């Protein structure tokens, strides 16, 4: 729909959004990093929707 | 005699719908369109309606990608158009995550075909005044649709659309070929739409895509000007 | 000019397009029955035959449940509609109670099924009209008859469709204590009120018959030709 | 000749700004008869009559109960004001559910006006064909209101609505100097004369088409029919002609 | 609900023998009833939007007459046409780019914030109870890699980008005018493209100007932050134009 | 000064110039081809008479239930579009039931009148009834006679008349009515003013009584007993 | 006229002007023939879509399979024909999943017919115009042969046409048709030679055959070549027949 | 509109319509309706008579009212004294039909009333005519009309609910020498259906007539409105047919103790 | 028959006569209203049919005190003998199966009669309108194969519009009321007429009436040519109803 290479922050948004919406059942730990016009970015996402921005 | 050319759910006497042949008279005042199944590819081509130099020329474009193996172009309304694109690739996405691989052109056509098909049997609507024609590469072998405002999709070698297309496919009659490559097929179909443009053609104001087995991609305009010179 | 909409009255009281629905139904073929003392009997004619046609798909008598059966006069969608629907109610109630259901308990629910579609502009009345006969638990003959408004009545013996009227009056005339005594009397009494209207008896009339504790029974043309014989035999016999 | 287009839907407006299914809705409140409301410095007081039919057909009950405070009289439709009476009953009782204390009768009114107000303006719908006469006593004291099928409301000290009540609406303005000093007899025997103005000049009021409704400052809302109501008509003298 | 009208002309979902909706047609024609006309043009790095003020009544306070919005902190409007559906396309502009930034983290850009307006007035278009409202509206901003932009959407549901557009009453003059200036010339400086923008209009409207009869809005790569211009400036640009 | 057409009978929220709903005043018309019913109220008892009309002899005389009895010692009478009752019908039963179920005493004439009253005032199904009821029964208030029309709206009584010929019936009833009689006078005289109603003979197979009174509970008169008159 | 806009209007006579209108529009579609055998069960089509630029990308045209043992053709609208073949697919595979054995042969006609019956009893939506022709093979009546209309009504036929030109066919075929004494070759003789009066080359027919072998029902569509010998050997005996 | 977007058409004043869209059972359907309604006049033997009603008798006075209320007057205020025969009977059907009576006085042979209390639709009233008057008109003949109409279908420049009712109004032939005892009609307000059928036939046939107009707030039979008519009493056309007033008085109290009942409706 | 008002008919030779329809909104009525107004015309007697349901009511173009209590009724013939114009006016509407009568008769009383021309004022639906009328003017005639050839010269002159044929061929005027079967009687009978009608909407058709008589001007120049020129009629008041009632606003 853009045009163009996504962003960091909006993959974690998603998913920290979806993860928070059921309440910790899914039951996934992830470590998301990319790197976007804004530069490298890396973050820690835990199974009940909270992150972290951590280098 | 007018009565039955108002409603969209109301039966002729003679047993026709009018409201679909006014889409299609609609889509029929377009810009034309062609399409040629060549051997290993197939060629979209199409012409522009932003035609002056104020308009930007990377803001909005009449043929889009679906997947990396399909494509897309229309004669008609644009609007339409956009939203229909939207549906399409998110049908992709979605048989891609059910089936874990991509979908055909076929299940595709049928797909859309069966949206449009919506809107033409219920009151309070009107159905989309859009053609599409469809391109892809499957197992092999090149594939090329055209799908109508009331629902009906069919399967082509070589076809015109948009004004003047009547014309155009007594050209691609006479001047189509079975054992044709993908530079031929480029050729004719920029003849075949070089025959009703009243103007001076250049690489700004018609665009082109082709689809092979390296997937559907969107010419840039100076490979349209380098094939332009040849002719 | 208040004919156009369902829920619209007239000045002097009339809804036209049940009227109409019923005009719909007086263009069906006839269709007659008679309860006796022990046996209920049906009869529908033919409207045209076909020679390259399967005749068991186009039947105008069926089965409701064991003790139950129906003949219906109009469109023919709309009666397959609505057999379908009583047959799956029977089921369910049976299913739920295991009593038998009444002859009374499934026509209140057809014509209720049918008084639900005469209520709103978005929706058309069905254009039948249904005829049910069947026996209760404790073996007393029944005979109802519907309408597409949705009322109902109990009758002795009575006609639909087109040519009811000298049916009906024929019936009149004719139905005694002295002509029900036995199975094959009600029959032939059958049979000749059918053969009033008929062109020609026996090649184009259907009949049935249904008995107490016994399943419905569809006569065949060699017993409707022997009925008809003995109907010939008799009347000549009276000629004098 | 020119509005045939534009009187069917409540939701179409005239070339002239008019809207004319509201004042055709506002002619069904002269199909009904007459009543008359007044107020003195005390007590409230409403009189209807009933319609000349015989009464072994008919029971009509003109002037209805609403609270212990409030009552009302009608002159319209039946159906538009059983569903009035109900939501005015319903208000009241809730109102004194939640807060052990009695609803205002201008909060009521302006309720009421809030709630006829919407059927005005939506497809689908029609306008209310009831005129209501309001009598209570609260805090504030006596008050009497009029209800229109526009929606509109008004704080009146007497007031008649109905069937040729502009003989009542005369006599009220023409005699309305005294209702304030007078005590419940007189009060209710000037309702009469008023009442009694919109009859042909021979008829004369009996017992058997006549209600009376009063309230005051320590009598809750009561109503007088049939045989109690002669105490108050016995007084009344004959016709000046 | 109430029920289309019969004709080839009096309903929104209804197509002439030729295939053409005479109700957007008819939609598109509301824009004129202002009698206003604006000008947007793109430079170098700079973007600048010009639109004329119309103040007809003594008794009327001219600092509540506009028709300059911001949508967000970067993004700037002019809106054309009938004055309430401006308004109200306006709120649900500033909607929109509220649920993008919610929902994805970062700000909105203008051709997405474009495009989902324009989606939303295409399904006016297809339903009997809607109706499309008679405005046009014209964004400019600054894009963070690809520099200034221009963008407009109109009742039909079409939106595209340009390098200078126009609206209202006297769009065809400017047009040429605009096009004639971009085919001889490109490259402006931040003073270049006012100067262009104000000539257009004051040559398509054969007046010349006070600084109280128009309204100016700008953005800039160094201030990427929508602005608007007061009456000092305003004047200043006029006598440089004037010397 | 020219003359145009206008109409304003066509749908049911439309008021005419001068104030009229004519919608609901076809529906009352059509009350006029049902079959005629009486209904007298006395001290004693409440005595609902009522008329049968059958097109064929092969119909049988026992399916016309037009006095359909609904528990809590009510009674009913009904006259013109007999297929529209039924809702109304139910309504009452379950009204009725729900309050034997959750009180343990009987509702009163009133509340099932105002109860079923509230169903037939919904069409503002989209169009009016087409059918007027008579209700009765007895209280701790007394017996009490109740009478609807298709406007949805109920109203007390004491002598009504309802059906094709009911003008004449009334004012037979007002002469005859009084404030004091049996229950048995009562009886005769709606039997009477059926007599001079009808077009056709009286046998026991054409009328339907239901006499209710605080006695006993409801008692339909059986052949023999209409027999007997 | 005043009782011909909607579908939810009786005329003064018991008429729905609509329905009969949705009906009008199965006279202009292609010819579809149907014969029933002592060993099978035949459909034979006219292929409309004849064009020198058109492509042949699919099993068929206007013949679709259904499940293990029953196909259908069809002639009307090309889009309601899809969703109506979609629902046939759908109900057959429910009726296996709950019963667990293959649905008998005409009750699935029933249940297509029912959904048909229900777009022409509800307002504010339109008839489909689609007609069809069903064959197939079950354990209760054996090979079987069924028609269906827009207005939701069906039969079982033993010979039947419907499309351009039914009128003359199924003349042709009353004339013709010898009950309980045809096998398949007789069949495609009949349908060549009613075919060929209503209308002839091997591109503008297609011909499916079912048939049962070792208690498995077997579906086929003629080829090319089979088309060819079957249209040569009708020309060579009628001009035999016709040289005498 | 009976469903989400349905396409609906506009209604017309001129009624163009039915006209300009235009079968052995159709055409029998449409002579049996034809037959339905029609008018008869009888002599209730049932034997309809040979000619026209005026054409068996000469007749020099006739006077003619419609409605209920203009009945109720008539019966009260001039038909209390003297003998009257009836003469004939008139027989209608529509879906708003009631009586159409004949009288005419033994003393003085050529006075005739009318008291027509149904409803005659528009395609009735010329066959009324022709039955009634017949092709020959007499011009030694004077003719009076009472009639009643409700006050909402008066034209004026205030609003209609202020103007004092019921009020009275007129309407004259050229050939009428008298004067009316009430204003004419102004001119936007027009009459239709009977009336306007007798009063145009006078008119153009050349006999003397005078319409009379009352426009009232309630259009049952009310006492009011019955003596609303009481000025014409005074007239040269009613003046020896009114004896003693009181008596009638209370003829019309008597009568309008005696009323059909409502409906639950307007309480 | 026509009656007259006096004891003799007038003589009529050589007359042109102007006639409505009653057609949708009234606008060929409203369009002989201002005519007859205009133009001053006398009565001179009545057409009397059983085609029109009747009305009656007093004189709809009153100026004077004397003659403001004049009967009118549903039909009426006004002349003017100075110029050779006669004109016949319609109040009221057709009863059902009426209308064929009612046409047969007027055109044997103006076969009769000896008028050399017919021209009649009608209108038509104007939501049927293809794209091709939706961008043309309004205003459409025709024309009868008998009319003199010099009718058809100054039309031709005047660049007029012809109404289009519909698909042997046939013409068909929906909304137009008794304009066809006029046309068709005229045609097979050999008489002289033109049809003159605009598209037009229902609602306050006054300007369509200004319109249409303006248009009828261009060719008859009944008064002064264009380069406050109409009377309208006293009866032309109250066309909305009554007044506005209180307490509402």
């Amino acid at each position: 729909s853009t045009g163009r290479l996504p962003r960091v922050v909006t993959a974690n948004r998603m998913l920290k959004q979806m993860l928070f919406r059921y309440q910790g059942y899914i039951g996934a730990a992830l470590v998301l990093g990319g790197v976007d016009v804004t530069g490298p970015h890396l973050y820690s996402i835990y199974p009940h929707g909270s992150t972290d921005k951590l280098p | 005699e007018r009565g039955y050319s108002f409603s969209l759910t109301t039966f002729s006497p003679s047993g026709k719908l009018v409201q679909i042949e006014y889409a299609l008279a609609a889509v029929a005042g377009g810009a034309p369109s062609v399409g040629i199944k060549a051997a290993n590819g197939v060629v979209l081509a199409t012409e522009k309606k932003q035609k002056s130099i104020l308009y930007d020329e990377r803001s909005v474009h009449k043929v889009e990608p679906i997947t990396k193996h399909i494509g897309l172009v229309y004669s008609g309304m644009g609007p339409d158009y956009r939203v229909l694109v939207h549906r399409a690739r998110k049908l992709a996405q979605q048989y891609y995550l059910v089936y874990q691989e991509p979908i055909p052109t076929a299940q595709l056509v049928q797909r859309v075909a069966s949206v449009m098909q919506e809107y033409t049997q219920s009151g309070g609507v009107r159905p989309f005044g859009v053609s599409l024609l469809i391109c892809g590469w499957n197992e092999g072998r090149p594939y090329l649709f055209q799908s109508d405002p009331s629902g009906a999709y069919f399967a082509w070698k070589a076809t015109a659309m948009g004004k003047n297309y009547v014309n155009g496919k007594t050209f691609l009659e006479k001047r189509y070929n079975e054992d044709l490559e993908l530079e031929d097929a480029i050729h004719t179909a920029i003849l075949t739409l070089k025959e009703s443009f009243e103007g001076q053609m250049t690489e700004d104001n018609i665009e082109v895509g082709i689809c092979n087995e390296a997937g559907f991609r969107r010419l840039t305009p100076t490979e349209v000007k380098d094939y332009l010179a040849a002719i | 000019s208040y004919d156009r909409a369902i829920t619209v009255f007239s000045p002097d009281g009339h809804l036209f397009q049940v009227e109409y629905a019923q005009e719909a139904v007086k263009k069906g073929s006839t269709a007659v029955g008679v309860r006796g003392r022990d046996i209920v009997v049906l009869g529908v004619e033919k409207k045209s035959v076909a020679k390259l046609q399967d005749e068991r798909t186009v039947r105008k008598i069926c089965a409701l449940d064991d003790n139950v059966c129906m003949a219906f006069a109009g469109l023919t969608a709309d009666a397959r509609i609505v057999i379908n629907r009583a047959r799956v109610e029977c089921q369910s109630h049976r299913l739920t109670v295991e009593d038998p259901v009444t002859v009374e308990y499934i026509t209140r629910y057809i014509a209720s099924l049918k008084q639900r579609y005469t209520q709103s502009n978005g929706r058309r009345p069905f254009g039948i009209s249904a005829l049910i006969v069947g026996f209760d638990f404790d073996g007393t003959p029944r005979l109802y008859q519907t309408d597409p408004s949705g009322t109902y009545h109990a009758w002795k013996a009575n006609a639909i469709g087109r040519g009811a009227k000298s049916v009906r009056e024929f019936l009149e005339k004719n139905y005694t204590d002295e002509a029900i005594e036995t199975d094959d009397l009600t029959i032939k009494l059958v049979i000749k009120a059918l053969l009033e209207v008929v062109q020609s008896g026996g090649k184009n009339i259907e009949l049935a018959v249904m008995r107490r504790d016994q399943s419905l029974k569809i006569l065949n043309p060699e017993e409707i030709e022997k009925y008809v014989a003995e109907i010939e035999k008799e009347k000549e016999e009276n000629e004098k | 000749m020119f509005r045939n287009q534009y009187d069917n839907d409540v939701t179409v407006w005239s070339p002239q700004g008019r809207i004319h299914q509201i004042e055709y809705a506002m002619e069904a409140v002269k199909q009904g008869s007459a009543t008359v409301g007044l107020k003195s410095k005390t007590h409230a007081v409403l009189v209807a009559l009933k319609r000349a039919q015989s009464e072994l057909a008919a029971h009509q009950k003109k002037i209805l109960h609403v609270d212990n405070h409030i009552g009302i009289s009608i002159a319209g439709l039946t159906a538009d004001a059983r569903l009035l009476c109900n939501f005015m009953r319903q208000e009241c009782l809730d109102s004194r559910f939640v807060f052990d204390r009695p609803l205002p009768v201008s909060r009521l009114v302006s309720l009421i006006g809030s709630k006829t107000q919407i059927p005005t303006q939506r497809y689908g719908r029609r306008p209310y064909g009831v005129g209501l006469l309001i009598a209570g006593y609260d805090d504030m004291g006596p008050h009497i209101f009029q209800t229109c099928p526009s929606a509109n409301y008004f704080d009146c000290r007497a007031m008649s609505i109905g069937a040729r009540s502009q003989s009542a609406r005369t006599y009220l303005e023409r005699h309305m100097s005294e209702f304030m000093e007078c005590n419940l007899n007189e009060l209710v025997k000037h309702g009469l004369r008023a009442l009694r103005e919109t009859l042909p000049a021979e008829q004369d009021l009996t017992t058997k088409n006549v209600s009376i409704g009063i309230v005051g400052k320590d009598l809750e809302f009561t109503i007088y029919d049939d045989d109690d109501v002669s105490p108050f008509l016995e007084g009344l003298e004959e016709r000046p002609q | 609900s109430r029920g289309s009208s019969a004709g080839f002309d009096r309903h929104i979902t209804i197509f002439s023998p030729e295939g053409r909706l005479y109700q957007v047609e008819y939609a598109f024609k509301a824009i004129n009833q202002g009698g206003l006309t604006s000008v947007a043009v793109r430079g170098k790095d700079c973007a600048v939007i010009v639109t004329q003020k119309k103040v007809p009544d003594k008794l009327l306070d001219s600092s509540t007459v506009t028709h300059l919005f911001k949508i967000t902190e970067n993004i700037g409007c002019v809106m054309t046409g009938m004055t309430a559906d401006s308004r109200s396309q306006v709120q649900r502009a500033r909607y929109e780019a509220a649920n993008w930034k919610y929902k994805y983290g970062y700000e909105i850009p203008v051709d997405m914030l474009c495009k989902r307006i324009a989606d939303i007035s295409q399904v006016y278009t297809q339903n009997a109870e809607m109706r499309p409202l008679g405005c046009c509206m014209i964004l400019i901003g600054i894009d963070e890699e690809q520099g200034p932009q221009v963008y407009k959407c109109d009742p039909a549901g079409y939106y595209c980008g340009f390098k200078a557009t126009a609206a209202g009453v006297k769009q065809t003059e400017s047009t040429s005018f605009l096009e004639k200036k971009v085919k001889k010339k490109f490259d402006w400086t931040f003073e270049q493209t006012v100067e262009t923008a104000i000539t257009c209009l004051s040559t398509v409207l054969s007046i010349d100007f006070k600084p109280s009869e128009i309204e100016v809005g700008v953005v800039t790569v160094e201030n990427p932050k929508f602005r608007i211009l007061t009456e000092a400036e305003i004047d200043a640009h006029l006598v440089a134009l004037a010397e | 000064m020219f003359l145009t057409r206008s109409e304003y009978d066509r749908g049911v929220n439309t008021f005419s110039p001068e104030g009229r709903l004519f919608q609901v005043e076809y529906a009352i018309e059509a009350i006029k081809l049902g079959s005629t019913a009486i209904g007298i109220q006395t001290s004693e008892g409440v005595c609902l008479a009522v008329e049968k009309r059958i097109t064929s002899p092969l119909m049988e005389p026992s399916s016309i239930e037009k006095i359909v009895e609904i528990d809590a010692h009510i009674g009913c009478a009904m006259s013109g579009l007999i297929a529209d009752a039924k809702t109304l019908i139910d309504k009452a039963r379950v009204e009725t039931q729900n309050h034997w179920f959750t009180y343990n005493e009987t509702m009163t004439v009133e509340s099932v009148t105002q109860a079923v009253s509230n169903l037939a005032l919904q069409f503002g199904m989209s169009r009016p009834f087409g059918v007027a009821l008579l209700f009765g029964g007895v209280d701790e208030k007394g017996p009490q006679l109740f009478h609807m029309d298709p406007s949805g709206t109920f109203v007390q009584c004491d002598a009504r008349a309802i059906g094709s010929a009911s003008e004449g019936a009334q004012s037979s009833l007002q002469e005859v009515y009084h404030k004091s009689m049996t229950l048995k006078e009562a009886i005769k005289s709606s039997l009477i003013i059926l007599k001079q109603v009808m077009e056709e003979k009286l046998n026991a197979t054409n009328i339907e009584l239901a006499t209710v009174q605080p006695g006993q509970n409801f008692h339909m008169f059986t052949k023999e007993e209409l027999e007997e008159v | 006229r005043r009782y011909d806009s909607r579908t939810t209007i009786f005329s003064p006579e018991g008429r729905l002007y609509q329905v009969e209108y949705a009906m009008e529009a199965i006279g202009h579609a292609g010819t579809c023939l149907g014969i029933l055998a002592n060993d099978g069960v035949l459909l034979a089509a006219e292929r409309r879509n004849i064009h020198k630029l058109l492509d042949e990308v699919f099993f068929s045209e206007k013949i679709y399979k259904l499940n293990e043992d029953m196909a259908c053709s069809v002639a009307g609208i090309t889009s309601d024909a899809n969703v109506l073949t979609n629902e046939l697919r759908l109900i057959a595979q429910r009726y296996l999943l709950q019963y667990q054995e293959p649905i008998p042969c005409e009750q699935l006609v029933t249940a297509l017919c029912d959904i048909k019956q229900a777009y022409t009893q509800f307002g504010g939506k339109r008839p489909f115009g689609v007609s069809l022709l069903y064959i197939g093979w079950d354990k209760h009546y054996g090979f079987q042969l069924y028609q269906s209309d827009p207005s939701g009504n069906y039969g079982g036929w033993k010979a039947t046409c419907i499309g351009n030109n039914s009128a003359a066919a199924v003349s042709m075929l009353k004339q013709d048709y010898k009950e309980g004494e045809m096998t398949l070759k007789s069949a495609l003789a009949l349908a060549i030679k009613v075919l060929n009066k209503t209308m002839l080359s091997a591109e503008k027919v297609e011909i499916a055959t079912l048939t049962r072998e070792n208690g498995k029902t077997v579906i086929r569509v003629l080829k090319q070549k089979e088309v060819e010998q079957l249209i040569k050997k009708h020309e060579e005996e009628e001009a035999k027949a016709e040289r005498e | 509109a009976t469903f989400f977007g349905e396409v609906v058409k506009a209604p017309c004043r001129a009624g163009t319509e039915d006209e300009e869209e235009e079968t052995p059972e159709d055409r029998e359907v449409r002579l049996q309706l034809a037959r339905k309604r029609e008018v008869r006049l009888l002599r209730r033997t049932k034997t309809s008579l040979e000619v026209s009603l005026l054409e068996k008798y000469p007749c020099s006075k006739f006077i003619i009212a419609i409605g209920n209320n203009a009945v109720a007057f008539l019966s009260s205020f001039v038909m209390n004294s003297g003998v009257w025969e009836e003469v004939g009977c008139a027989k209608l059907w529509n879906e708003w039909c009631a009586f159409c009576v004949f009288y005419h006085l033994k003393s003085n042979p050529s006075v005739f009333l009318c008291q027509c209390s149904c409803y005659v639709a528009e395609d009735q009233q010329y066959q009324w005519l022709e039955k009634v008057f017949g092709s020959c008109p007499r011009k030694n003949m004077q003719i009076t009309i009472l009639t009643c109409r409700h006050v909402t279908d008066y034209k004026t420049s205030e609003s209609t609910g202020s103007l004092p009712s019921p009020f009275l109004r007129a309407l004259k032939t050229q050939n009428f020498k008298d004067s009316a005892c009430c204003p004419l009609l102004e001119q936007p307000n027009i009459v239709h259906d009977l009336p306007a059928a007798v009063l145009s036939y006078c008119q153009v046939w050349k006999i003397p007539a005078i319409l009379y107009l009352c426009y009232t707030d309630v259009m049952k039979l009310d006492l009011i409105t019955v003596e609303a008519f009481k000025p014409i009493l005074s007239t040269r056309s009613l003046k020896g047919l009114v004896k003693n007033i009181p008596q009638s008085t209370e003829i019309l109290k008597k009568l309008m103790t005696t009323n059909e009942i409502q409906s639950n409706i307007y309480t | 028959m026509f009656v007259p008002c006096g004891e003799s008919a007038p003589d009529l030779a050589g007359f042109t006569l102007l006639m409505p329809a009653v057609s949708v909104g009234n606008v060929g009525q409203l369009a002989m209203d201002l005519i007859i107004s205009t133009l001053n015309m006398s009565k001179i007697g009545y057409f009397y049919t059983d085609c029109l349901v009747p009305m009656v009511g007093n004189n709809p173009y009153a100026t004077t005190e004397g003659n403001s209590t004049e009967l009118s009724i549903n039909a009426e013939v006004y002349s003017l003998p100075s110029r050779k114009l006669v004109a016949l006016q319609l109040r009221s509407i057709f009863i059902k199966y009426k209308s064929k009568p009612f046409c047969e008769k007027l055109l044997s009383w103006v076969k009769s009669s000896g008028c050399a021309r017919v021209i009649v004022l009608s209108s038509s639906h104007s939501y049927q309108r293809n794209d091709l009328q939706l961008r043309s003017t309004p205003f459409r005639y025709l024309l009868t194969p008998s009319m003199q050839k010099s009718v058809q010269n100054k039309i031709k002159s005047l660049n007029w519009e012809e109404m289009e044929k519909s698909r042997e061929f046939c013409i068909r005027i929906p909304g137009g009321g008794i304009t066809k079967t006029l046309y068709d009687e005229s045609c097979s009978k050999e008489i002289q007429m033109a049809v003159l009608l605009k598209f037009v909407s229902e609602g306050d058709n006054i300007p369509d009436a200004l319109g249409l008589v303006e248009y009828l001007n261009e060719w008859l120049q009944i008064l002064k040519p264009l380069s406050s020129r109409w009377k309208i009629p006293s009866s032309w008041r109250l066309l909305f109803g009554s007044g506005l009632p209180p307490a509402l606003f």
